[PDB]
């Protein structure tokens, strides 16, 4: 199947037609997705089989062929662009500037960007093109508005 | 069965549509993996 670097929708036909479940990052030879996307289960592409290779519930994330591959990280300082592949619609550059949430174990960046469920998984980036996490996992604020983390995995 | 299919280049779009807020809030994060907020 196709192994090119680059974003992708992860698709399913066990509903009506078919459906986008979320989005995810091609990346030296692995695909990176939120764990809440797929489940950890096996993937296709084309003919080709992707099984899972690294995955974290808590985290909320998996690999599939590889280890996760992704370290770049927000500098707490910058605007970042959340490249959103939303389902039935072309790939789209949005820039923001990230919040953060505030932990227990520590501070992580927040994208308040609102887009479908089946947009999760779709990389954030930096200003060298970096993949600095994935969009998809976050909170309802008051008003009723999404935020995102922006979930990054670590590179062994 | 789930699927992949190529959707783009991974890049950095210059004057790209600017948008969104940068709230800053107290958050907890479960052993489900799941956020929530803190008040
Ligand atoms: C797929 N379940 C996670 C989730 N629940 N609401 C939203 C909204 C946007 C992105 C992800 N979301």
């Amino acid at each position: 199947g196709e192994t090119t670097d680059g974003v992708y929708r992860v698709m399913t036909r066990r509903l009506l037609g078919s459906t986008q479940v979320g989005v995810g990052v091609m990346q030296e030879g692995v695909f990176h997705t939120m764990w809440h996307v797929t489940k950890g289960a096996a993937l296709r592409s084309g003919e080709g089989r992707l099984d899972p290779y690294w995955g974290d519930v808590k985290q909320d994330l998996v690999s599939y062929c590889g280890p996760w591959k992704l370290d770049a990280a927000w500098d707490g300082l910058s605007e970042v662009q959340l490249l959103a592949v939303p389902p039935g619609e072309r790939a789209k550059n949005i820039q923001t500037l990230p919040g953060i949430f505030k932990t227990k174990d520590g501070d992580i960046g927040a994208v308040a960007l609102d887009y479908p469920a089946g947009t999760s998984g779709s990389p954030i980036l930096d200003k060298c093109g970096r993949v600095i996490g994935l969009y998809g996992n976050g909170v309802v604020i008051k008003n009723g508005s999404y935020v995102s983390a922006i979930t990054q995995g670590k590179r062994e | 069965d789930m699927y992949i299919e190529r959707a783009g280049d991974i890049t950095w779009e210059k004057d790209a549509e600017v948008t969104g807020n940068s709230p800053r809030l107290d958050v907890a994060l479960d052993e489900s993996g799941d956020f929530s907020l803190v008040e």
